[PDB]
């Protein structure tokens, strides 16, 4: 997942 | 004595609460309930718009996500009211989310559209209305930089929404120029  | 108000305090918990389910469920199974619309069937639940800033899957970016939140939106909170505070985070994960999903997909999560949406605001609120009574700190810009300049050369090992970054830096840019015409 990609975070921000 | 108390730095956080109701609204920076009721945030910290539900990441908090949201990041033990992760720990207990499971990334995916936590991403299902609470990320941005990932299919059509979803498009109605209203809250998902929103909750994808509640989730992270690191605990470095937990940390510091929660920490200008507790700082820069205690601040608003503070000088400009819950409500203010409110909308600023309601609008920037919004849209933060929208840019991200749409050149990357929905997964994908964290605050930090929305912290990067306060130190714009904080920010720009402070260069063009002191009277406000709010100032992006010259240290915090520093830091600021070399986060986001880690994120988008890929210095921590993660994958980034730095699309969501940059929407979120946008937004709180824009919201305080409108703000700062009084
Ligand atoms: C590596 C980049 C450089 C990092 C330096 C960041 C400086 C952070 C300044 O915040 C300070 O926080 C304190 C309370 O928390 C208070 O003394 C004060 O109100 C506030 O100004
Ligand atoms: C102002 C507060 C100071 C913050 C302290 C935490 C710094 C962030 C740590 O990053 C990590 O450091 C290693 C060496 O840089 C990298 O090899 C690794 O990939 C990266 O994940
Ligand atoms: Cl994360």
């Amino acid at each position: 997942f990609a975070t921000a | 004595r108390e730095r956080a108000g109701p609204v920076t305090w009721v945030m910290m918990i539900a990441c908090v609460v949201v990041f033990i389910a992760m720990q207990i469920l499971g990334d995916q199974e936590v991403m299902l309930w609470l990320a941005w619309p990932f299919d059509p069937t979803l498009k109605f639940e209203f809250w998902r718009y929103f909750t994808h800033a509640l989730m992270h899957f690191s605990l470095m970016h937990i940390l510091f996500n929660l920490l200008w939140w507790w700082y820069l939106g205690g601040a608003v909170e503070k000088r400009l009211g819950s409500g203010k505070l409110i909308v600023i985070t309601l609008i920037s994960a919004l849209l933060s989310g929208y840019v991200q999903q749409k050149f990357s997909g929905p997964w994908f999560g964290g605050l930090s559209g929305v912290v990067y949406a306060l130190m714009g605001y904080v920010w720009l609120r402070g260069e063009r209305d002191p009277q406000s009574g709010i100032y992006l700190q010259r240290g915090l810009i520093i830091f600021a930089l070399i986060w986001i300049v880690a994120g988008w050369f890929d210095l921590f090992g993660m994958s980034m929404a730095n699309g969501a970054h940059i929407a979120g830096l946008a937004v709180g840019l824009a919201m305080a120029f409108v703000d700062s015409l009084n």
